[PDB]
RNA sequence: GUCGACGUACUUCAUAGGAUCA
RNA sequence: UAAUUGGAAUGAGUACAAUGUAAAUACCUUAACGAGGAACAAUUGGAGGGCAAGUCUGGUGCCAGCAGCCGCGGUAAUUCCAGCUCCAAUAGCGUAUAUUAUGUUGCAGUUAAAAAGCUCGUAGUUGAACUUUGGGCCCGGUUGGCCGGUC
């Protein structure tokens, strides 16, 4: 059945930003889609989005604008330690300076060079680039 | 048969090189994540400068939309922009003709008939990705 | 002019790992700790021989 | 996903999973069961001994061909006899009958214009001597 | 016993396609 | 291309001696000797070339093929590829046997390796969303720019 709420988000935007389409509909939406969705805000692979509210998990509606090639999730959410950081941004980006390996530390959900500076790590979401 | 040919040996290429990229250079470093810059650096141990031409530009710029993570790559700002004084052909005769006239630059390629006809003339080192990185063939200088 | 296509068999106990069990034991159980120590003091032993 | 889990607590199930399917690849359990030999021809041996039982084309006018040059040989851990092959033909000399040459492999890399199928194994030392110096006179042979 | 079922080891059969020329 | 010859150079070796060392030996140092084929005599492999009053095989003639250390004389005599040409590594070089360049990352299962006939099911792995969010004030670190007071 349905594990991994943020996998079938970031399969639907990816599905429904291949063929074109202008705003996608992803049920259900934790608060990690939604921290997830701002890190790819803030760098401006999506447009704004907005959460629609009914009395159960809830649903979004994400406005896409082009700028986005692949986002996805890495599934066991492996423990990334400090080095780990730099061996994963090279397996999993097609050119080592352009794209963000997004992770969960204990200072917030974040890309990988914004831990870089604040020296922290945790384990390891997705990817968008 | 110029003056600074050897037999073989080519000693007018030297660090830091000069590489020309094909259009399937793009693809296979795509491919197996290797990276451009960095790449020529793990394999040649020297600097190096990527050079593009007009007509593997306009070849990129005819793929389309499906490949436009490569040509992002492509205009990357540190990957220079050799013009060409040409009518606009297909990339693999603009390089030959790069070659033939000043036999100082080393091909980055992956097509196997574009590296039979540089492999006749003598003194044209050759690289390529292979498996992992970036195997250079006809180069003697180096380790 | 009429051939028929080849229906490819499917095999009956001949399976490697099967076939480990067809002799009087489990041959699987009765190995060694280091292959390659195993295999340059049999031959060296063997020329010596 | 494919086939195989993912989850971060079952490496025990992964583990085992490569523990057991790793048994099917002969060169695994050629390695571990120790039957990684028989392939060779000798035993485990890289040569071996053997008494020469006689010789092969020694009636044959034609010279210098294949089967003037190869003797027949039974080896003394087996008793398994042989064909095997001797260079430069005037060392057909040196071995009579009742030596005891050590065998090697013949191990060719290539298949010329009159050879043989068949011969697998060369002398190398024809009773404690070996044959290149009893061919470069350097010993001779002790009886 | 030129015996059977296996288990090892090895051998061998299947390679040409297009274009131009005569 | 060299195949004669002109003097200069040196240590392998031998050695008074001193040094070394427990004692020697050797190294380091050094009188005296010590280089023309510098006979003070580098090697290990593989590729080619020719060798006829020779042998052997086959055939649609004088040929071809194998091969050729075997021919007419001659071995204190023949003084012959002076003693055939290249190629690679070189105080090192060759041959045999092995071995080396299963999928976490990262494999394959319609049609040519391999989805159990079927469902139930314990261990095992795995499992929806939700609980402090947000604002306001102050403090300054460490950069970057205008700066460069300086001898
Ligand atoms: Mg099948
Ligand atoms: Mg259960
Ligand atoms: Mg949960
Ligand atoms: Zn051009």
């Amino acid at each position: 059945t349905r594990s991994s709420v943020l996998a079938d988000a970031l399969n639907a935007i990816n599905n429904a930003e291949k063929t074109g389409k202008r705003q996608v509909l992803i049920r259900p939406s934790s608060k990690v889609i939604i921290k997830f969705l701002q890190v790819m805000q803030k760098h401006g692979y999506i447009g704004e989005f907005e959460y629609i509210d009914d009395h159960r998990s809830g649903k979004i509606v994400v406005q896409l604008n082009g700028r986005l090639n692949k986002c996805g999730v890495i599934s066991p959410r492996f423990n990334v330690k400090i080095g780990d950081i730099e061996k994963w941004t090279a397996n999993l980006l097609p050119a080592r300076q352009f794209g963000y390996v997004i992770l969960t530390t204990s200072a917030g959900i974040m890309d990988h060079e914004e831990a870089r500076r604040k020296h922290v790590s945790g384990k390891i979401l997705g990817f968008v680039y | 048969v110029s003056s600074a040919l050897f037999f073989q040996y080519n000693q007018a290429i030297k660090p830091p090189y000069q590489v020309l990229i094909d259009t399937n250079f793009i693809n296979f470093s795509i491919q197996k994540k290797v990276d451009i810059v960095r790449g020529m650096m793990d394999c040649l141990l020297a600097k190096c400068n990527p050079l593009i031409t007009d007509c593997v530009m306009a070849e990129l710029e005819k793929l389309g939309p499906k490949y436009r993570i490569a040509l992002k790559l492509a205009r990357d700002p540190r990957i220079k922009r050799l013009s060409c004084s040409h009518k606009g052909t297909y990339a693999d005769d603009c390089l030959v003709h790069r070659v033939l006239q000043h036999k100082c630059y080393i091909v980055a390629t992956n097509d196997a008939g574009l590296k039979q006809r540089i492999r006749k003339i003598p003194g044209i080192p050759l690289m390529s990705v292979g498996g992992h990185a970036y195997v250079i063939e006809k180069l003697p200088d180096v380790f | 002019e009429q051939s028929n296509k080849q229906h490819r068999k499917a095999k009956e106990k001949n399976t490697a790992k099967k076939k480990l069990h067809t002799q009087g034991h489990n041959a699987k159980a009765f190995a060694v700790a280091a292959p390659g120590k195993m295999a340059r003091t049999m031959q060296r032993s063997s020329d010596v021989n | 996903g494919k086939g195989k889990p993912r989850g971060l607590n079952s490496a025990r199930k992964l583990r085992v999973h490569r523990r057991n399917n790793r048994w099917a690849e002969n060169n695994y359990k050629k390695r571990l069961l120790g039957t990684a030999f028989k392939s060779s021809p000798f035993g485990g041996s890289s040569h071996a001994k053997g008494i020469v039982l006689e010789k092969l084309g020694i009636e044959s006018k034609q010279p210098n061909s294949a089967i003037r040059k190869c003797v027949r040989v039974q080896l003394i851990k087996n008793g398994k006899k042989v064909t095997a092959f001797v260079p430069n033909d005037g060392c057909l000399n040196f071995v009579d009958e009742n030596d005891e040459v050590l065998l090697a492999g013949f191990g060719r890399k290539g298949k010329a214009k009159g050879d043989i199928p068949g011969v697998r194994f060369k002398v190398v030392k024809v009773s404690g001597v070996s044959l290149l110096a009893l061919w470069k006179e350097k010993k001779e042979k002790p009886r």
